């Protein structure tokens, strides 16, 4: 699959400076003269927020500071008037191959130190290995039978994202090929929920699982995200938190 | 791995498709007062669209089953209306002008899109583009000359709708990554639905059946025409599968010249030499755009 590499892991910036973040894809993500690239901004302990799709197509409501650039395999994101709000992690995502992949993420730091959809994840917190698991994402304020993709994504410790799967409002579902034989995504329209079932979860599955609503345009854009549920797989019990 | 099979396939499918189209449209029917010319352009386009839809469904079922079509349904209808209208205008034009005029008009695809981009959207174009249209216009003007007749207006409408279909397809491909087979199947399905509605509403489906009853031999030719039309696109896609688009552009460019050449000289028209030079000049105009890509 396509591997995204973000050369600057950590950027030290002073307010007012212009910052550029680079992201290189293994394969040309150009498709019919259109770049299938997206950018997301993640604050500590928060779901990512969608910023840009393709090349410099700023999402409505995002400040004019952000601007995408580049084409082919190399892309960049520029924030000219950096401000306090922009201090976060930034992820570059490609939507050219059916496994959607995110970059390792670039973290910024400063020296000197009802008109929406409500997603709610739920599931067991601590689980023993080899047990089957089922997470439920309930949707309120919207009907999952309307035109929007509903995806399950996960984030491992270290802030590495991995798109698990998704289901469309038509019922069409697409899986990550690496996990097509370990997970299953289903939906229940009567209660307005969709479930992700994992078979024989191993220790490597410890992560934060998000359910997101996305719309396809110049790729796939995970515009809305849930709060996210933490899942810890271990052979021993944990308490107090 | 030699790849003459795809080139052959295309040149043997679309060539015979043109031959059957010429036979169906301009084919002499009856004698004396029985000159019932083929005025049922809707039914043949409907048959062609349904055949294309079924073949595209087969191709999808056999190739890239894992792909998921992201295009919105209403996008397909918007392109399909112009697609169907372009076919109806072009095929209807055969009722008034000879086959060479229609094929040359089909080769005039760049002018609508080029005109739109240059004058309507205010986008500058290279020198080569600004001269391709001039060469083609000179060639066609020489060819044409020896209110206006219906054939010319029908051809103009066909060109306009072809340009609209092209721009809509470009937009949907860019912003939805729609596959070749999926687009073919969906636009053919929408076109056949609309054509069925119209044809049954206008009633000439009954009249077309009466015409078939008078001349039963038509049905064997219309079916073959639709089959060749579908197979042409099927083999065009196969070229991409066997080898990347670099071959697709070459095959399209060479076809755009071979088809017109065959329909002009190989069809054995009663063309006067004063007119053939115009075809020669438009040839000198055609392809020259592909010289610069
Ligand atoms: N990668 C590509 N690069 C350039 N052109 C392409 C590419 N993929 C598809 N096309 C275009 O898509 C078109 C599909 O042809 P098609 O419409 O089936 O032929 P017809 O118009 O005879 O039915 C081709 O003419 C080809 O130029």
């Amino acid at each position: 699959d396509i591997v995204m590499t973000q050369s600057p892991a950590s950027l030290t910036v002073s307010l007012g400076q212009s910052v550029t973040i680079s992201c290189r894809a293994s394969e040309n993500v150009e498709y019919y003269g259109t770049s299938l690239m997206q950018w997301y901004q993640q604050k500590p302990g928060q779901p990512p927020k969608f910023l840009i799709y393709g090349a410099s197509n700023i999402e409505s409501g995002v400040p004019a500071r952000f601007s995408g650039s580049g084409s082919g395999t190399d892309f960049s994101l520029n924030i000219h008037p950096v401000e306090e709000d922009d201090i976060a992690m930034y992820f570059c995502q490609q939507s050219r191959k059916v496994p959607y992949t995110f970059g390792s993420g670039t973290k910024l730091e400063i020296k000197g130190s009802s008109g929406e959809v409500q997603l709610q994840e739920s599931g067991p917190g601590l689980v023993k290995p080899s047990q089957s698991l089922s997470l439920t994402c309930s949707v309120t304020g919207y009907s999952i039978t309307s035109d929007y993709y509903w995806n399950w994504i996960r984030q491992f410790p270290g802030n590495k994202l991995e798109w698990m799967a998704y289901i469309r409002y038509d019922g069409t579902s697409d899986y990550n090929p690496s996990l097509k034989n370990r997970i299953s995504i289903t939906r229940d329209t009567s209660k307005n929920q969709f479930f992700l079932k994992l078979n024989s979860v191993a220790t490597e599955d410890t992560a934060t699982y998000y359910c997101a609503r996305a719309y396809y345009y110049d790729g796939i854009n995970f515009d809305y995200w849930g709060q996210g549920t933490t899942l810890t797989v271990s052979s021993e019990n944990l308490y107090f938190q | 791995l030699r790849l003459p099979l795809c080139f052959l396939g295309v040149f043997v499918c679309y060539f015979y498709y043109g031959i059957l189209q010429a036979k169906i449209t301009r084919g002499k029917y009856g004698e004396g007062a029985k000159q019932e010319t083929f005025t049922f352009a809707l039914t043949l386009v409907f048959i062609q669209c349904v055949i294309n839809a079924v073949f595209a469904k087969i191709l999808i079922q056999f190739f890239d089953t894992a792909r998921v079509d992201h295009t919105r349904s209403w996008l397909y209808a918007a392109c399909s209306i112009s697609y169907l209208g372009a076919m109806v205008s072009s095929n209807s034009a055969l009722q008034f002008v000879n086959y060479p005029t229609q094929v040359l008009g089909k080769s005039c695809k760049p002018i609508p899109v080029m005109l739109l981009g240059v004058t309507l959207l205010k986008k500058k174009y290279p020198l080569a583009k600004y001269l391709c249209v001039l060469l083609i216009v000179a060639g066609v003007a020489l060819f044409m000359y020896k209110t206006v007749g219906y054939g010319e207006l029908l051809l103009l409408l066909s060109l306009t709708l072809d340009g609209l279909t092209g721009v809509s397809q470009d937009h949907m491909r860019a912003h939805y990554q729609t596959g070749s087979n999926h687009m073919m199947l969906n636009i053919n399905l929408w076109s056949t639905l609309l054509l069925g509605m119209g044809i049954l509403f206008t009633g000439e489906l009954w009249e077309f059946l009466s015409f078939a009853e008078r001349y039963p031999a038509i049905i064997y030719n219309i079916l073959l025409f639709g089959l060749t039309s579908a197979l042409g696109q099927s083999f065009i896609f196969m070229t991409v599968v066997y080898f990347g688009p670099l071959t697709c552009s070459i095959i399209t460019t060479t076809r755009k010249f071979f088809t017109i050449l065959a329909s002009v000289i190989l069809f054995a028209n009663p063309i006067s030499p004063m007119q053939w030079v115009g075809t020669v000049l438009v040839f000198l105009g055609l392809g020259l755009d592909a010289k610069f890509g």
